[PDB]
């Protein structure tokens, strides 16, 4: 089963500083990539699809970019409202598989 | 020579019992019933059979027969061995210099054969085709006397001869006998076994031995026989053929009361006690290779329907499947166009390599037999008959195909993409070429072979990759897709022409597809069947095929090394 | 769509673990696949299974016969049965919605903590 | 029996130059090379022969030859013709119901076999199998004597045989020809056709024919050919075979001068003398349906090997099919596998067809014999080799196929789908082997049957609409679709299979498909491979599928009414 | 070549009440069905896409009810900016094909 | 998404009909189809061919080794050649769209009136 991997499982950074995170994946995903941003005791929230498009509710600050195996969220000038776990999750295969989620924090 | 034969026994129920006998420079003949030890005791005195079983001291004029006794003897086979596709000149020169001395020139060896051909009599029949069913052939005593001056060449002293009667009409039999005549009144001791002959032979012979279902019934010279049987108590009518009688009186006018009557006659004693008296590689490995290939490469073009068959049916199948996928368009069906085209191509070139099992399995006897006489050594023959067999025929639709269909049909249009698929095409001809070799050494009989690799055939088109999904399959089973080679091949051809392409008009899906589902792209539809999209997934392919490659001539090498030669 | 979800909070150890969801704002035999997803403590997210629009069934293989999705279609429910449960099934279950021509989890349940012991 | 020759000649190079005598009641033979008039002479005289050449005038006791004589006379074949799984009493039985009379009852018909198998001397064996390839045969001299008993039943008068020794060892022939004298110490007059006997058997004839190049060379009593050669200028050694010194002779130790003095001597003059002087359906169409399907079907059970491999060949690849296709799912892989098994199964239910070549090949020459003989009508024939070698054989591999791999896969499980699938998988079956026997029937020799029946099947199934889509072709070639079994058959299963389906999870795509290119339902898939969604589309499929059928069957029929049976 | 018909050529319409065209069709479409509405010297205008659904920019009058090869188009209450001409266009196979057009009139 | 068509209202028989059209607001490689329809007098309407976004085309068989369509991807344009024209072809041209995903002829031209006679 494809496995994703988010390689630095923290992040730390100041308020209004380029963030970006990386779902290296195991196998070609070609797009099916979508990445979820969870809250403290909230479900998760779904943020971008397809792995370029965004969602409705978000700011166009949020971008994604990749292709093949690797993949990443960029958070320009992140903002108060931007802490909390990211989850990258593949939609190609049959188990739908999700990744270990980068905390972030703030300084 | 004067061969002698003292206590042999052969076990596999021995089939030989007890034989005694020398065999004087003459005309002797063994002859018995067709359950008695005919078939046998000749490939016992030729050294032909595995001298596990025997146990007597088979001596050459006291002297203990040396090892290079069988390349320095010769012995002509029960049937005709001799290719069609060559003429007699061809077959005489190419048996006269494998066995002859390097040393010796073309003007010496050029000789020895004219004076051979011209002693035998084929000289008024010298250049004119041996012949096979396609093409007009010469008439079967010239092909029996053609095998008989392929052991003339070496110049032996003693001549083995299984049966040269059985095949032939009664018209060219007297006129064989009285060849070989003509040559035991200049001092080669002939040794030949018969089947029922006709007193117009039995007249000349020196010495009988007539071997009764696995014993001495008689030996001794052969006009003392119905001498031997007139005065055992029997009556010799008249009008009959006295070597029917003798078969006869094996069938009704019991086999253990005769045995044991012969001991008591004095052909027993007599030399018996004359015995107790008595008692007391030529050529290199190039030079083993040219030969080889120049015959194959000559019966292959000398042959002309098979290969042309080939050609022709190649030629009209890439013409109709041309014509029929005639300007793939890039739309829905262009993906199951390409599919299906080029599963066809892989799956074409697996299932007609099945008539590569007619290699070494319609050639076994005459393989056999040059080979325990002495010619050449079996890896010299595996690469004389595979550069002139193999590769002249299997490179050609490979090419054929990829010239026509690839230009009708409108695949990628690239510099390397063309030789690529053209290079995967010969890789799978190849492999399935092979590993119809292996499965098909060694074994005398075409049909079970041909089951075989039917059977293999289909399994490995199941797993090829078109029929069922192979990233479905349950994983105590999925490995079984790594034994087949139309998957190699058709994962070649899917990864050469797949890559770049697009299949959805008005739809751009290299940037962010919508809708999923649709399969809008090559690399989609090349992912959805588990297959990399690296330049590593397109040559581990051709690696892996080169692998089987190797794999299956080592076997079929082993399997032609341990072959059971006696 | 809207989902709730419902159920005991706590089993006990190798027994049965039965979990609710209405659908309210949409007809879970109309358009889409529901699904079950579950987070363990540690914040690991895991895909269980789901049922579809019109009654097939697909789980996850890491759950070979210890899971089942059965749909009440009367009154718009669906159920989460988890049999022979252990405690390492601490976790919340969400029970989202999947759309399918866009393919990814749109809508998500509230969450529910189900805990294990005994 | 006095049969009365005369004048006779015989053209296609007309062969038989002028043949003049009787053949008295007695024991008589006619022996000469292999291409004088021996194996015309007998044909011609047999009424075998194609009556078209024929210009002398054969005679039955002065009358003309009646037309009732083939059912009269008892021609026994050469070789061996009786079935190898059926039993030496069974065959007797066979060959004494349709040439017998319906009229008698089967106490009578027992007796006369009973009485029969006394004479024929095999009273042993009679309840044991006369044996096949694989079973435990009964010795070749006793399949000989059976087969001479299964034209004994009828009591004819004339018997006419054909090398009746070629097979056979010394002691063996000596008892075939020692019943044969037996036989014809009653008034029945044998005439067979001799080859090189030894001159044991030379010893009891009545009278002699030699027939060397198309020639009477001589004609008259068998003790006297020896002294119409001696007296001609020539001498005879001791211990020579005389049917050897003829064909000796033949050759010249010339035959236009030895076919010529024969005219001037007495052993002309008399027979020419004499001869001047005396020349100056049996059964109903049931009674002969039912015995041939249960001989074939006694014959079928009697061959474990055929049909036990078939039924496991279809059990395995039933299981390793659902093992590999186990649990089709309904998601992007569920359409390439539901097409890849349907589309197996149908070219497996095609290529197994091949199978149905030694049908009407195998049995030609018995056919050929019995028919000629009048055992039964090539309808009552057709039909009953029809119903019982074809009908149950075809049935049991789409019947465990569908049992097996229904379940397994999961394919639609309602209670008609199931059946329909069924019926279609045994249609297709059918018109496959109706194919098969078409081009099959009316040819002796097997490969060349079965390569044009597998080019044809690599076509259709090009053309069965996987490979390539129907609707993409142009159209001066779209026409072809039409000729191919396999797309009917692929396409009546695609359609039971395909119908009521969704393939995207999460999408309903029965009404507004979004975003198209997607293909998420069965009607989609269907309709873009150019198939109908009407219930007619699925029957249409099956009507084409029967004509065939009937076609296919009528042009076999037809090559066996005007096959050269003659 | 799918061949698309229309039965009525014209109408004969009173304003205010419904009408009901029809687009017979040769082969099946499965859904793949437009209706253009062409006013006098203009480029057709696209109505209702997939036989169902409605563009963005037209009325909910107008509905497409279809399945198999008979195709229709309703207008309930119709009003005077919709006499035109009303063209059907399959887009299932490679040539698209149009519906002989059929203009509605006013009485 | 802002076509425009430009060419010659007249032309002879037995010549060539060259029109072209220009996208303002789009790039004729980055995403759809570009088509060629033409209206007869009688209103009757016929789709001719188009043009992808990659440059492969696909034209209508009644119209057959008379059509070409070429782009010139610098500014925006795209042409139509209809050679051995007849003084039966005298429709209105229009340029039109196609998405794909959609499947419908989302926009279109404004009609360049074609005229032929001698
Ligand atoms: C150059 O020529 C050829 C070109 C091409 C082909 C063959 C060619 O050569 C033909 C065939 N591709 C088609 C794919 C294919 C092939 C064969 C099957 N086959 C069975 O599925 C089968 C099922 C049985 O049921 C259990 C069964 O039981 C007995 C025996 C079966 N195989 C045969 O009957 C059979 C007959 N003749 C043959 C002659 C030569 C080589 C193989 C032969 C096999 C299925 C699919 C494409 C091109
Ligand atoms: C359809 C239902 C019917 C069921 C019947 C099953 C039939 C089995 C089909 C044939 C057997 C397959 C392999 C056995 C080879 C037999 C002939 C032989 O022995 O040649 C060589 C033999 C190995 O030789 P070795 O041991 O190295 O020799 C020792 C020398 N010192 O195998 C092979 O190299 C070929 C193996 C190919 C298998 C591919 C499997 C395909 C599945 C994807
Ligand atoms: C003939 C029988 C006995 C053995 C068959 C030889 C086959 C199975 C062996 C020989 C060479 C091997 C291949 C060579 C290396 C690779 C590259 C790897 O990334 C995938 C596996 C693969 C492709 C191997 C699979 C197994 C292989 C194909
Ligand atoms: C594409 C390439 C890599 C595959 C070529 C396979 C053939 C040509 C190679 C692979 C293994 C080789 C054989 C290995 C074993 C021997 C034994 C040696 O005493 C004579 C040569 C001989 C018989 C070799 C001949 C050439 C050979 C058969
Ligand atoms: C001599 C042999 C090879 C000719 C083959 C006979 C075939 C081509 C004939 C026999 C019966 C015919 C079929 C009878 C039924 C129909 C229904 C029709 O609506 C479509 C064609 C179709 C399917 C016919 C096609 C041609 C047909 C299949
Ligand atoms: C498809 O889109 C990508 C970016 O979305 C673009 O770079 C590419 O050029 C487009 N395809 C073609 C053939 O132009
Ligand atoms: C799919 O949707 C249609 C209408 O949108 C509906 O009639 C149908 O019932 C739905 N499918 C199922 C399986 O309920």
């Amino acid at each position: 089963d494809i496995v994703l991997t988010q390689s630095p499982s923290s992040f730390s950074v100041s308020l209004g500083d380029r963030v970006t995170i990386s779902c290296k994946a195991s196998g070609y995903i070609l797009n099916r990539l979508a990445w979820y941003q969870q809250k403290p005791g909230n479900a998760p929230r779904l943020l971008i699809s397809g792995a370029t498009s965004l969602e409705t509710g978000f700011p166009s600050r949020f971008s994604g970019t990749g292709s093949g195996k690797d993949y990443t969220l960029s958070i320009s000038s992140l903002q108060t409202e931007d802490v909390g776990t990211y989850y990258c999750q593949q939609y190609w295969s049959t188990p739908w598989t999700f990744g270990g989620g980068t905390k972030l924090e703030i300084r | 020579a004067v061969l002698s034969f003292h206590n042999i026994c052969y076990r596999v129920k021995e089939i030989l019992s007890n034989i005694n006998g020398i065999m004087k420079p003459g005309l002797n003949a063994i002859l018995g019933p067709t359950g008695g030890g005919k078939s046998s005791l000749l490939d016992v005195l030729a050294a032909r059979k595995d001298p596990s079983g025997l146990s007597g001291d088979v001596l050459i004029n006291g002297a203990p027969r040396p090892a290079n006794f069988k390349c320095n003897s010769g012995y002509v086979v029960q049937d005709d061995v001799v290719m069609g596709t060559l003429t007699v000149r061809e077959n005489l020169q190419f048996s006269a210099a494998l066995r002859l001395a390097t040393t010796m020139t073309n003007h010496e060896k050029n000789e020895r054969i004219n004076r051979v051909i011209q002693e035998l009599g084929l000289d008024k029949v010298a250049d004119s085709k041996v012949g096979t069913q396609f093409i007009r052939g010469v008439s079967g005593g010239e092909r029996k006397r053609t095998s008989i001056g392929m052991e003339l060449i070496t110049d032996p002293s003693i001549l083995f001869l299984d049966e040269p009667t059985t095949g032939l009409d009664s018209s060219t039999a007297n006129a064989v006998l009285l060849l070989l005549k003509r040559m035991s009144k200049q001092g080669r001791t002939i040794i030949f076994s018969i089947h029922q002959p006709r007193y117009s032979i039995f007249k000349l012979f020196d010495s009988l031995t007539l071997l009764a279902s696995g014993r001495l019934m008689f030996h001794g010279p052969a006009q003392e026989a119905l001498g031997y049987f007139e005065s055992a108590g029997y009556h010799c009518e008249a009008y009959n053929n006295p070597a029917d009688f003798f078969l006869d009186i094996i069938n009704g006018d019991l086999i253990e009361k005769l045995a044991e009557i012969y001991v008591n006659s004095s052909f027993y004693k007599e030399t018996k006690a004359e015995l107790h008296q008595l008692s007391g590689y030529t050529t290199s490995f190039c030079h083993q290779l040219r030969w080889v290939s120049k015959r194959s490469f000559k019966n292959l073009l000398g042959n002309p329907q098979a290969s042309i068959a080939q050609i022709i049916v190649t030629v009209v199948l890439g013409l109709v499947i041309g014509a029929i996928y005639f300007g793939l368009k890039n739309d829905s069906t262009g993906i199951q166009n390409r599919a299906g085209v080029l599963f066809f191509l892989t799956t074409n070139q697996c299932f007609s390599s099945v008539s590569a099992v007619e290699l070494f399995v319609v050639e076994k006897k005459l393989f056999i037999h040059e080979y325990i006489s002495g010619y050449y050594r079996v890896s010299s023959y595996f690469l004389g008959k595979l550069l002139s067999d193999l590769l002249p025929m299997r490179m050609l639709p490979s090419i054929i195909f990829t010239c026509i269909v690839y230009f009708m049909l409108g695949l990628k249009p690239k510099a390397d993409a063309f030789f690529v698929m053209m290079f995967t095409l010969m890789m799978v001809a190849y492999s399935a070429s092979s590993m119809a070799l292996a499965i098909a050494a060694g074994q005398s009989v075409v049909s079970v072979a041909t089951l075989l690799m039917t059977i293999c055939f289909v399994f490995m088109m199941i797993f090829s990759g078109l029929l069922v999904n192979l990233t479905t399959i349950a994983s105590w089973l999925s490995w079984l897709q790594y034994f087949s080679i139309p998957r190699y091949g058709f994962t070649a051809l899917q990864h050469n022409e797949f890559l770049g392409q697009n299949f959805c008009p008005g739809l751009n899906a290299t940037g962010n597809n919508p809708c999923n589902y649709a399969t809008c792209t090559g690399e989609e539809y090349l992912v959805k069947q588990g297959i990399d999209l690296s330049p590593w997934g397109l040559w581990k392919n051709h690696v892996a095929l080169a692998c089987m490659i190797v794999i299956f001539l080592t076997i079929a090498y082993l399997k032609l090394l341990f072959l059971k030669k006696y | 769509v809207q989902l709730q979800e419902s159920g005991p909070g706590l089993v006990k150890p190798s027994q049965s673990l039965s979990l609710t969801c209405t659908v309210t704002g949409f007809s879970i035999t109309s358009d889409y696949a529901w699904n079950w997803i579950r987070q363990f403590p540690g914040k690991k997210l895991e895909w269980m299974g789901y049922i579809n629009f019109d009654g097939g069934t697909t789980y996850n293989p890491s759950l070979r016969g210890r899971i089942s999705i059965t749909r009440d279609t009367s009154k718009n429910q669906f159920f989460l049965q988890l049999r022979s449960v252990t405690p390492e099934d601490t976790a919340t279950y969400y029970c989202a919605t999947f759309y399918g021509a866009k393919g990814t989890l749109d809508y998500w349940g509230q969450g529910t903590s189900v805990t294990v012991s005994s």
